[PDB]
């Protein structure tokens, strides 16, 4: 497990160095963006039992050839497998918000998850779809753009913070195909 | 090029066989089942104090370097050894499976979720070892006297075996003593609501994996639950 | 070559012009890749079987007495048997790069491969269906190696 | 009880190690953002006997079926155990905002709150109904400071979402 | 395991009444003395190691016929195992002297330790001694008394809080007794 | 590898829930803090240099005896090979300062020290006679600030709380 | 504790075995090497006395700093206890002789070693600075035998690779 | 195989111990003892031919109901899977002689010996009638020495309070 504070002391080991005074300019402007970084997160995880119901209802009004016989969501238990999963990916994009480093997910739940739906046959291309609407979801709920939940907030810059929920949220996209 | 016996130099097939994917997909799915049980050790954000590591300046580093060398002694084991908790421990993961077509499916598919679901479900109902000691004499005589039956099968010939092989190295299992002495006493005081399920299901628990058909051993189990939290498979000779 | 002939004209084109029922075997190898230098093997008996046929497919690459036959030979400047050798290795690195619906391919091809040519009893198709990069060693005889 | 630094001082049980400079600096963070929501905390427990009028029946403007013959808030029996029940969630989170974490939340109202609801055949969607027009009252002017409504608001719909 | 805060609420529940303004008297000044809290509290851990040499070996000088033949610390199983679970009671309250409450030592340690002081032999006589000089050290490592190390402080008060050190290891004696 | 967020993200990992309000104060004191917490790190790292030549002869200022043959310090490379890891122990806390929490300096240094020193044959107090010359060479005003100086000594007898 | 006898009753209790003609052939041994071993048991005993003071100042004569104030060896009343350590140490290395293993030392020594000389702050190879005055000072003409030479020193070196 | 070496690297191996005191006397017996278990190891296989031969007729001779229908015995090629199975414990028994301890016997002669015979109709009762035949045969200055033939003996009558 690592993180962006821990990271820096990841890269000055390989060449036998220190925390030199100019590398700090990504972490003093962290904790000062982490006012807002904290502002990020319970905007999320306040919606989060929607937002799994939100995006693979999403994929069954986009397919609705999976609750069919035949398909890998068609039984009443499979489906409770498959919420369940679905808001684990967000939890664990969630942690790499307060992280800022794919150091939580590769070592956690991408490991081997592209090679676990291999023998279960789940359809790949399924899950790109249950990835993506939740990624979707996820800017609109920091640029507050989402059209039925307004929240206060504090003026100011926010529009990096959106621009990183999408590299980890297709990384595990990137992942999983 | 030619074969890898004669005529050429350095060695080939970088690419993951057929077999060497299935150890992963068996590996992912054990590391969910290990981590999912002990979500049911800790159910808040406060985490219950069966999960401590160690208790001295130096005993919590010094069980990794324990863990994974005994985990190293179970990949050390015999073609023999190796085929015969393959079928065992699996008919101990079927039980646990108690109504469920769905995973006897996978548990014939994958022997290392086999071994990590059955030993994990003990830790979660606390119904093993270390996590119920008897009131008195009265049963403390009789938890202990299936104790020396289980480690008939650690050491089959009288020449001991790597089952229930302590330390590797120079002040190891002395360190190990002074902990599970501690775990003793965290055995000790626990809740009031903890203790009592902990005996109503070790009762429960070799009733079902060990007894098959004999209520004379249902007493035992009954009014004795002790006992039957030290009874294991065949798998750990020890 | 009169063994995987289709047509009936076919089988003229390659009785007549013996340079053109050389290379219709060679090609065939090398779409339908069922050469040594294609075939990974899935395992270290079928490394050590494969090894065992190809070591009587180099002893044709020698005369009848044991002297080296012109056939087998692996460079002919100062510097290029060397050569050779750092170059085969690119090929074998990139054998073992396919796409995973690539090596589906050539498992049924090169055990197919065994079968059609090389063998006529129940034995030897039996180590070409259990063993494809056996089978997939089994050179044509015209070679040296 | 699931606390802000009963959250932090068990992995050092849990691993065995001593109190270093890491393990107390998370409770310098509890000396500015514990101050900003317990002005919220009287705000809301001096008047909690109050905003169950509009509280309660906001579900039941929604759900005025459960008033039906045979159900689950149907008589004055139920009526009196429904206008006495919906502020128990508030003692709640009234404490949530005393200690700064989630204590009697996870202590009170989840463990066999999925089962109870369907074994005494009352809707888990109702309190919903109930609670979700509660926090979605909030004029921040004439309710608190500015930052009293953003860790306190959190809470009313984590109980929407965890629920149900 | 609770802390001084979820310590006022137990009983605020078993009266089912709300926290009152009333009740801010206690917390408005926790959080204000709470920078002279933890000021206290690096000086707990920053003589950690040295400690089980200055009480322990303060008892053995008060009485030698514990390390000859006829002693329950005779050996160094026992003489370890003295000063080993020295240092346990200073760790377990490190987590309650922060916490306001000592709710995290005395489930896990002081209830069945008595019991546990029973069937081994170590002394009643001795299970004081050092329990007060490791009381009378933190008073004095408090209040920076300490005759040969004055550390670094923001000075001024923290006799108040001396009291709890005081108020902590009373019930020591009084439920192992 | 520990940080000042791995415990109280993992707290919510072994959960396995969304972060509550309980963790997300913990990240409070990580800005409060950070005003002057990496303050001694590039004053560390623009001044790392001249401290391993202060502080590692001052351990044979007090054991001046180990240029005896049979021990350890007894030719030149292998004093020269000791301010390597003089260094290296102000390396893995200057890391610990920004970092926060408590990882890469057990996770390379502190931990398996015990296992190395007693098959290498070199006492553990001949380090920490270097290691006490230094908080004591700090000065409270001149070098550093006073909330800058707490998390400069109580690492560095931390440090010696885990080496005795 | 540990010997030839109370090894192979302990291997053949939880095998479900009555001892075969291994077992007491074992012990078969253990009649002849007992002459020889307790040959050297009282010689030591009986002159015990000896080696407890000019191997003691002897140890000081490659480890004298330890006699300054601030380190833990430096008077009288440190010496008074210093020297009844090493009789602990000359009582435990002769019971080793009466037993055929290592048992009475490693149950009574080192069980517990590591942690107290640490936490007192004594240099662990001044424990084995005895020692080595005392290996290639018993000769063989004069003190022990060519047979019994040989096993006290393989007692006397378990105390030496144990401690460091 | 339980030999007398291997009894006692097991119990070190476990504990983690490297070959101590324990360890040198516990072989010392394997020369002074094995001058007399060899002794009956090379008069076991000079006249095997005629030991085995007089211990097998001797079962046929006491229980003469095997040859009935139905029975062990009844036919010619069931009377030669007699007379071979005591020349495998004729063997057996000899080469615990030179293992020393019941490696041999316990490993490959009765390690679950006590199914194959109760399932393929065996009496077990009349298999310690023929290996105790020869376990009086034994005459102490004709057969072997009396410091071979106590040995010799020993092996037998554990292989007798095996099956019975
Ligand atoms: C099928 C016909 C179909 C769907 C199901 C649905 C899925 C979908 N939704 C969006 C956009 C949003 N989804 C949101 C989630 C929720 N909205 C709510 O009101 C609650 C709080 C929550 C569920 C518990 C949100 C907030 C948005 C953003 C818009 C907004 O301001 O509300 C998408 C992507 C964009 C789109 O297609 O509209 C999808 C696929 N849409 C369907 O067509
Ligand atoms: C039930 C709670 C729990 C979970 C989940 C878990 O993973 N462990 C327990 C409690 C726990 N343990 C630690 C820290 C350590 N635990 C170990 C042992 C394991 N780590 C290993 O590498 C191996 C070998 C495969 C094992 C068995 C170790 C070595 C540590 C680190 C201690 C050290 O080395 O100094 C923690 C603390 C994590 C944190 O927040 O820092 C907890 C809660
Ligand atoms: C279950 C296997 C077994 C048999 C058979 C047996 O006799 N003992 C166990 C394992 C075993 N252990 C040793 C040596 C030691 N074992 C311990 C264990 C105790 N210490 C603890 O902390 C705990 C947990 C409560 C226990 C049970 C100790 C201290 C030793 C001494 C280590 C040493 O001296 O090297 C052995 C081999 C030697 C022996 O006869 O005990 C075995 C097989
Ligand atoms: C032809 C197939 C051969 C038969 C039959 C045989 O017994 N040996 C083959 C011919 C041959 N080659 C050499 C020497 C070299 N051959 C080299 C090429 C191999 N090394 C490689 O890395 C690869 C690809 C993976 C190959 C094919 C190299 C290089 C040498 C060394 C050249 C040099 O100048 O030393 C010989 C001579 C005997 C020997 O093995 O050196 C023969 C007979
Ligand atoms: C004659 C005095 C005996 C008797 C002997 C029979 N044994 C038969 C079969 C048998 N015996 C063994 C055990 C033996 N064979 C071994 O190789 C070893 C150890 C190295 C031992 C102890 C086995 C395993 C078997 C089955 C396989 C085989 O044929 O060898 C046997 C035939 C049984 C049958 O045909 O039904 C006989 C008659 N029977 C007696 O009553 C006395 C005791
Ligand atoms: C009866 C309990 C078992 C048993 C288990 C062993 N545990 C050993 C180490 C160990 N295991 C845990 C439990 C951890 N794994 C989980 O799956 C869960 C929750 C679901 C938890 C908390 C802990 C905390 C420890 C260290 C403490 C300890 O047990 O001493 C272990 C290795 C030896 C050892 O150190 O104990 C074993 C053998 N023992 C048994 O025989 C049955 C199978
Ligand atoms: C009215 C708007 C509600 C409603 C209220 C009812 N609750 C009934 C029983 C009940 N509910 C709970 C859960 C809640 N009440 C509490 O007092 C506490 C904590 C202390 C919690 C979490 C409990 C514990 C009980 C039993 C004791 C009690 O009466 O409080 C109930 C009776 C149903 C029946 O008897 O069948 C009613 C009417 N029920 C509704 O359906 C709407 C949403
Ligand atoms: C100097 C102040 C000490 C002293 C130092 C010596 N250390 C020697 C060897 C050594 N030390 C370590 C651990 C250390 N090196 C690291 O890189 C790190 C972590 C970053 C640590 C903690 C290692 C791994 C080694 C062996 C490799 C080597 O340095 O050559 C040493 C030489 C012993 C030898 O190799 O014979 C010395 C002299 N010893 C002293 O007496 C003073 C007090
Ligand atoms: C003298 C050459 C040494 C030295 C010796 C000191 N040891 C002190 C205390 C101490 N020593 C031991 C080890 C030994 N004594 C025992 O009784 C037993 C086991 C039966 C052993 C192995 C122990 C366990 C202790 C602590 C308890 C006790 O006093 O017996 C000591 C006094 C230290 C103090 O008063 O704090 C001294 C001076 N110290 C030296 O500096 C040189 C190297
Ligand atoms: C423990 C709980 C806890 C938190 C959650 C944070 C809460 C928090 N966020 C900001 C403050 C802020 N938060 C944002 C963030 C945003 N503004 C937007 O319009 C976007 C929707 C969103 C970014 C995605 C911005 C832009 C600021 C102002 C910059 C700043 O004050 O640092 C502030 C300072 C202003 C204020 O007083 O509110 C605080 C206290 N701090 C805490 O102590
Ligand atoms: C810690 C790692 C971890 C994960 C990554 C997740 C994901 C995950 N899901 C399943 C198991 C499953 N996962 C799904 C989910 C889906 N199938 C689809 O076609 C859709 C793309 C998707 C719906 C969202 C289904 C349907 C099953 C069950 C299949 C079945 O019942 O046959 C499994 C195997 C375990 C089991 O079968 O019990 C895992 C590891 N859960 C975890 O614990
Ligand atoms: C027979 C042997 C014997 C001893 C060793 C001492 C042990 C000892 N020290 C103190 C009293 C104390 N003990 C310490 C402890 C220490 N001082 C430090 O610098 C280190 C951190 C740590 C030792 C490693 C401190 C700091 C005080 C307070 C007075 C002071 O030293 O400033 C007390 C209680 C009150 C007193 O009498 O002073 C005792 C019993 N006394 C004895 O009778
Ligand atoms: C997270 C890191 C962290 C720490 C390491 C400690 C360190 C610490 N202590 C105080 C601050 C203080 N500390 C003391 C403490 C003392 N005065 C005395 O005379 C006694 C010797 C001693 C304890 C008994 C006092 C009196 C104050 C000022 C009053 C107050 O802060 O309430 C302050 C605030 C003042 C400042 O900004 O410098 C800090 C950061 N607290 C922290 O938050
Ligand atoms: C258990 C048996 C046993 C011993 C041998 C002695 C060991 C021993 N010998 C001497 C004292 C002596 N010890 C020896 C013996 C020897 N000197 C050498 O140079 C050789 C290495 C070795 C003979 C081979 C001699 C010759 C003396 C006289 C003075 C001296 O040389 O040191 C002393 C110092 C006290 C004294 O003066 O007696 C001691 C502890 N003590 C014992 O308890």
């Amino acid at each position: 497990m690592l993180d962006a504070f821990s990271r820096v002391v990841v890269n000055s080991d390989a060449k036998a160095a220190y925390v030199g005074g100019s590398d700090l300019q990504a972490l003093k402007s962290f904790i000062a963006d982490g006012n807002k970084r904290l502002d990020a997160v319970n905007s999320i995880v306040s919606n989060a039992s929607c937002m799994v119901s939100d995006a693979v209802s999403g994929m069954i009004c986009e397919n609705p050839g999976l609750i069919s016989p035949g398909g890998n969501c068609y039984t009443n238990r499979r489906m409770a497998a498959c919420l369940r999963d679905g808001e684990i990916i967000l939890r664990y994009v969630s942690y790499a918000l307060l992280a800022g480093d794919a150091s939580v997910l590769e070592d956690r739940c991408l490991n081997g998850l592209k090679e676990t739906y291999i023998a279960l046959g789940v359809p790949t291309n399924s899950s790109i779809r249950a990835v993506s609407i939740m990624k979707a979801q996820a800017v609109a709920f920091i640029t507050n753009t989402a059209t039925e939940r307004k929240m206060s907030f504090a003026a100011g810059d926010c529009t990096s913070l959106a621009s990183e929920v999408a590299s980890y949220f297709d990384r595990v996209g990137a992942a999983i195909s | 090029q030619t074969g890898l016996v004669n005529s050429k130099f350095s060695a080939r097939m970088a690419k993951k066989t057929a077999k060497q994917t299935k150890n992963k997909v068996d590996e992912y799915m054990a590391r969910s089942v290990q981590r999912q049980y002990k979500q049911a050790a800790v159910a808040t954000g406060v985490y219950g104090t069966q999960c401590t590591e160690g208790t001295v300046k130096g005993a919590a580093e010094a069980s990794r370097s324990a863990a994974l060398s005994r985990q190293f002694r179970i990949k050390q084991r015999s073609a023999f050894s190796k085929a015969h908790d393959l079928f065992e421990f699996r008919k101990h993961a079927i039980i646990a499976a108690a109504g469920c077509s769905y995973e006897e499916k996978m548990v014939t598919r994958f022997p290392k979720l086999a071994a990590a679901m059955v030993l994990g479900q003990t830790e979660m109902m606390r119904t093993c070892s270390r996590y119920v000691v008897p009131e008195s004499v009265e049963e403390e005589y009789m938890a202990a006297s299936v104790d020396k039956q289980m480690k008939r099968r650690g050491a089959p010939g009288g020449v001991y075996s790597l089952s229930c092989a302590e330390g590797v190295a120079k002040g190891q299992a002395e360190i190990a003593r002074v902990s599970a002495l501690g775990a003793a006493y965290r055995a000790a005081s626990k809740s009031a609501s903890a203790v009592t399920a902990e005996r109503y299901n070790s009762m429960a628990y070799g009733r079902v994996h060990f007894a098959h058909g004999c209520s004379y051993e249902e007493q035992q189990f009954n009014k004795y639950p002790a006992a039957a939290a030290a009874m294991r498979s065949d798998s750990y000779g020890y | 070559a009169l063994i995987l002939a289709q047509n009936d004209h076919q089988e003229k084109q390659y009785i007549k012009y013996p340079k053109l029922a050389a290379a219709a075997l060679m090609a065939s190898t090398e779409v339908t890749r069922a050469c040594q230098r294609y075939a990974v093997p899935e395992s270290i008996e079928e490394e050590f079987l494969a090894a065992s046929v190809d070591k009587v497919n180099k002893m044709r690459g020698t005369t009848a007495s044991g002297v080296y036959k012109s056939s087998c030979v692996e460079g002919n400047a100062k510097g290029q048997a060397e050569q050779a050798r750092v170059a085969a290795l690119a090929v074998a690195f990139r054998s073992a790069q396919k796409s995973a619906s690539q090596f589906a391919a050539e498992r049924y091809a090169q055990s197919k491969y065994g079968r059609d040519l090389f063998s006529s009893t129940h034995f030897e198709e039996g180590y070409a269906n259990t063993y494809p990069a056996m089978a997939a060693a089994k050179r044509a005889s015209s070679y040296g190696y | 009880m699931k606390s802000v630094i009963t959250t932090v001082v068990s992995a050092a049980d849990a691993a065995g190690r001593f109190p270093s400079n890491s393990d107390l600096e998370s409770i310098q963070g509890n000396i500015q953002r514990s101050a900003a929501r317990l002005e919220a905390a009287e705000k809301l427990a001096g008047n909690h006997e109050a905003v169950v009028k509009e509280a309660g029946d906001a579900c039941f403007a929604k759900y005025a079926y459960l008033k039906n013959p045979g159900e689950a808030g149907e008589n004055q029996e139920k009526i009196n155990k429904c206008y006495r029940d919906v502020d128990h969630y508030m003692r709640l989170v009234n404490y949530c905002l005393v200690v700064g974490g989630t204590g009697p939340l996870d202590e009170w109202g989840i463990a066999g709150a999925r089962e109870v609801y369907r074994t005494l055949n009352l809707p888990t969607s109702a309190y919903v109904a109930s609670i979700a027009y509660t926090r979605d009252r909030l004029c921040v002017p004439r309710d608190m400071s500015a930052q009293a409504g953003v860790e306190f608001s959190a809470y009313l719909d984590y109980l929407i979402n965890a629920l149900s």
